[PDB]
């Protein structure tokens, strides 16, 4: 039953922003979407010091994850703080102001009735006076929301590693842990700590080799991302965080295509050594949810592949025997604790991370009306330059009449193959079906994931629902298509707003 | 409330019923029957590519591939076919019992699992009997019920 | 005076030479599988005469799985199933001497225990994972039994 | 702590035979091998009564099995004429030494010496030893249910005409003791004397059948001890399954049981009563085998030796009996003794247990010649042609007999030993002859050397003997008995030191 100091802080409601004046002991746990600057003093958020001068920060803390503490305890000790006062300031500690994000990502109740209250707009008679409804508001009364705070050893290891980033020498990091061990929270804390305003604004190099529970990466990618701006909440991989490339493994776990996974990881590590050698970018790695078995073998191969200079394990076990002690750290799991209803399952939240991918107009604009009403973005198929070939990543053996139906109403990754690399080698024909064996050898650049809708057979044209994308203008770079293992959420095939709209026998669903 | 099925309009389960279990089991040519079996296995693979399939349908696809292998054996090193049929039976029975014989599973399958997993490898004839028994079981418990 | 299916112990050396000619590079890819077939035939002959030690029969099964997984180029489910069953039988027979500490004691690596569980209770392991596990176990038999003899 | 009545100054010690005069309240348990004649009175043993008039009967009871009680409990009409200086008590049993040449298993085997009669108050040293003081040796004691259920079959055997009986149980259930009791009960000389028809369908732990036989045996005389399949009752044929259990070849086992039931129906439909043993399988495919058997035989009775069961209830009348049951010390290790003593018998009740090597071995030619026309491997038929010839060597193969027209068939490769395919083997009819232990094989001379226990020269006209390698294993004691590890320098022909 976590709670914060009730206010009662001479706060003014405003229209799109709320002004808070926090006392010395005052703290905030805020549920919802909000952007805040600091009008006076230096607010300390999750173990780093943010003064008034720092640029506004954008929060996407979800009910699934824990809420980062927003402390005002730290008295302003530096002149870097730039305080602008238009009200009252009054000499009462620090005053911070937070503005409505209006991300429109809260409007998920339209598709799913269980994903309500994940992003809150009060979804029941009012029990408090002067209540107002915004996209954000802190929980004044105690409630069952876990806050982001760990044992002093957890923050101590990260802080001790942090001043090692303060000086010239660069840091490469490994993080090892099982699913629900807390690797995501550890990485978000570490990236928040390395990009504090006190440290130089030098972008960290973040490598995420986890397809199942990815961070800073859309569903089913291996991704390297130079992070120049920290993501202050649990953005469900729903913020830009400019990245060099998002590598489509196509599978939830490493085991499905171990050779492609290893080749992709080694290529991404080589691309990181193209820039990590420059020593400005402190390379940082996430590892899959596998803690034992072939996952441990992959972790060891990575450790000998990337000169570690640091390794973190989240659970104590046979890792010390398996991994040579070469410096490694030991930190207990301290995994996030929340109810299954409040903290949706990883397989149940992958569906959100997949849906919001196609439903994003921009980085922070989210329109969650069913995709069907939008134009299908018709594309060609065959030897045509629009989209050339199909590659099934795992189930390679498929009837030449059956793959075309297979990709109908399923999530496929649109790749990019330049010049004659696509010409390296079936029947075109209804659909060429570039084989996976020739696919692995060819180098591919990953364009955004595609949702397929209503394959047309009489014409090669096939509809394709893809998120925000620039015009795919290529001189000869054919954008081939692949099918992985990535699942398709029901809500974008059949939600209430289109089932009630039609109510007839829909193609791919049963009642 | 809605559920997702890989097959369009849910009439291709009727198609798999006739393609796995054709109308006539003896007047039909065995070569054409095995072509029908292979087509059904290809469709089950396609539905697996689309999404998860019910364990009964995946087990039917595996069991009919094992049946085609066993009945088309030409002799020689039977190490491969015995191992594959043993694994098919083990996956089928374990997937059934993973979620007493309350499910009406015969004791033959459970004995076969112990023989193959821990004991000596089951013989070719025993595998032929067990795969046919499993093919009958899935039919009686799932495939006869589904109609149009 | 225990009984041996082989007339002399020297045929165990010949059987190892067929499995592990030790001139692995460079020999013809179809000559290696010609030696492997003769060795699998000798293993099954020994098994028909008398019980063979689990490692020798397991080496025969794993080498059959290796030949099929290397010859494979279509419908991969049966090739998946054969190698899967070979690994499960090998691991179970190794462990059937009487659970995490047991694997360390028998020195069987963790990937085998995960492979057996994934094959028995989960979806079929990837053919690329089947190749990995078969090669790991064929290295295991070299590391434990065949090197000494 | 089972004990027998001890008599002083009453029993007489004689040369080659001992006579006991048992009082009315006296019982005897005798370990060893002995021919049992009755001089005066009636001796009721193992629940059935034997009088003085009956011909002498020979006992082979080892330490592994329970000893059948020999009770003195008395009066019946004559018939039985009693026939010595003193009348003494009511009953006077006469035990005759049985020179069965057992106890010679100790020469080849160290632990098996204690099973049979061996010495290792004043007591002379004979092949029968009465356990006067109480010892750990068990005695045949069965529940009153065990007795009256098995006796209710005897009364229905007394009147016309025949009964078909099944026995179902696990490996340790005790079907062997039950089935021996039943044959002892019906063959007693107080009811109809016509020979019972006994069908033994268990290859792993068979009785009245050599190792790896399915055998229909018309039992005309009683085997009064737990004979280890050593003594033979006149049986129309063995059928060599070749495997310890029906799991290995269910189709061969099924086609063989079905073909044996044909002769059982031909000779039982002829007043003789049929009787069946079933494998130790009660779980899994064994229940299905038993159900298929019950449907075909349509038995008049069925007996199950445990509780569990619903499947068997349909449709033949079923009896439920508790398992009870019992040293060996292992039942599978007794299979090796039953295999070895088969090859070491000159004739029933005579076993010379010196290793078979020293005796002149037997020649055959593995070619088109009439010696042995073909060879077939059960189980793994994919044995290489060059490897089958060495595969058969130093194992106990089973030689068959086939008609010349059937003998023609397709053998596969003329070179070395011609393998006959198993597929062609199953189709054609075969008549089992004897189990063969092949000493060695001469590649150059094409003549291979084998040992078989006893044979009638296999005289026939173009009757191709076909060799068969099953699963049955060779007892180590034949290749590497301590006698032939010292008489020939310790080498590795097939044996290795630990």
């Amino acid at each position: 039953s976590s709670n914060f100091s009730f206010d009662d802080d001479n706060t003014i409601y405003g229209h799109d922003y709320v002004i808070f004046g926090l006392k010395s002991n005052q703290n905030l746990i805020v549920k919802g979407q909000f952007v805040l600057e600091i009008q006076r003093g230096a607010i300390d958020i999750n173990g780093v010091i943010y003064h008034s001068g720092v640029e506004p920060m954008k929060f996407i803390n979800p009910s699934s994850s824990s809420i980062p503490l927003i402390q005002a305890t730290q008295v302003l000790n530096s002149s870097l703080l730039e305080n602008k006062e238009s009200q009252e300031t009054p000499g009462y500690k620090s005053v911070i102001k937070l503005t409505n994000l209006d991300t429109h990502l809260e409007s998920i109740g339209r598709v799913c009735p269980l994903f309500k209250n994940l992003f809150w707009q009060f979804d029941l008679d009012q029990y408090e006076l002067a209540f107002s409804d915004y996209t954000f508001y802190p929980i004044t009364k105690p409630d069952n929301t876990v806050s982001v705070i760990k044992h002093k050893n957890w923050m101590d290891v990260i802080k001790s590693l942090t001043e090692l980033y303060s000086n010239d020498q660069s840091i490469k990091v490994i993080v090892i842990g099982g699913k629900n061990s807390g690797k995501s929270t550890f990485l978000r804390l570490l990236v928040q700590h390395m990009l504090s305003p006190t440290l130089q604004q030098l972008p960290i190099n973040f490598m995420d080799l986890d397809p199942g529970q990815p961070e800073y990466s859309g569903t089913d990618c291996i991704s390297l991302s130079k992070i120049s701006e920290v993501q202050h909440g649990n953005h469900l991989s729903l913020t830009s965080t400019d990245s060099t490339q998002c590598h489509y493994v196509g599978f939830n776990s490493p085991k499905d295509q171990p050779t492609r996974y290893n080749l992709l990881v080694e290529q991404l590590v080589r691309s990181y050594e193209s820039d990590g050698e420059l020593k400005h970018e402190s390379l940082l790695i996430n590892t899959p949810g596998w803690i034992k078995g072939y996952g441990l073998e992959l972790t060891r191969t990575l450790i000998e592949r990337v000169k570690p200079t640091h390794v973190i394990y989240l659970n104590s076990g046979t890792l010390g025997v398996d991994i040579d002690i070469k410096g490694t750290n030991l930190i207990p799991l301290q995994g996030s604790f929340n109810h299954s209803g409040s903290r949706y399952s990883s397989s149940q939240l992958r569906l959100l991370k997949t849906m919001a991918y196609f439903h994003k107009i921009d980085d922070f604009k989210f329109d969650f009306q069913p995709l069907l009403f939008s134009p299908p973005i018709q594309v060609s198929y065959g030897v045509s330059t629009g989209i050339s070939a199909l590659t099934h990543l795992k189930e390679t053996g498929i009837g030449m009449d059956h793959l075309e139906r297979s990709i109908e109403a399923t999530i496929v990754g649109i790749f990019k193959v330049k010049r004659d690399h696509l010409e390296e080698c079936f029947n075109k024909g209804q659909l060429p079906l570039l084989p996976y064996k020739e696919f692995i050898k060819l180098s591919t650049e990953f364009f955004r994931l595609a949702l397929v809708h209503s394959i047309d057979q009489e014409k090669k044209i096939m509809n394709l629902y893809i998120p925000q994308f620039r015009t795919l203008d290529l001189t000869k770079e054919a954008i081939i298509m692949v099918r992985g293992n990535t699942d398709l959420p029901i809500w974008e095939i059949a939600s209430n707003e289109i089932v009630k709209r039609f109510k007839r026998q829909l193609p791919y669903i049963t009642f | 409330h809605p559920r997702l099925t890989p097959w369009k309009s849910s009439d291709e389960v009727v198609y798999l019923k006739g393609l796995f279990f054709p109308a006539d089991r003896e007047q039909i040519s065995r070569d054409e029957l095995y072509r029908q079996y292979e087509e059904a296995i290809s469709l089950v693979e396609m539905y697996s590519s689309r999404t998860r399939v019910s364990h009964i349908l995946q087990s039917t696809a595996h069991l009919f591939s094992a049946l085609m292998m066993l009945e088309s054996f030409e002799g020689g090193l039977d190490d491969t076919v015995r191992l594959t049929a043993s694994m098919t039976i083990i996956r089928f029975v374990n997937g059934l019992l993973d979620p007493a014989k309350k499910i009406d599973l015969p004791s033959l399958f459970v004995e076969f699992r112990h023989s193959a997993t821990h004991d000596a490898l089951p013989s070719l004839e025993m595998c032929k009997t067990c795969v046919d028994r499993a093919i009958d079981w899935v039919w009686d418990h799932y495939w006869d019920g589904v109609l149009s």
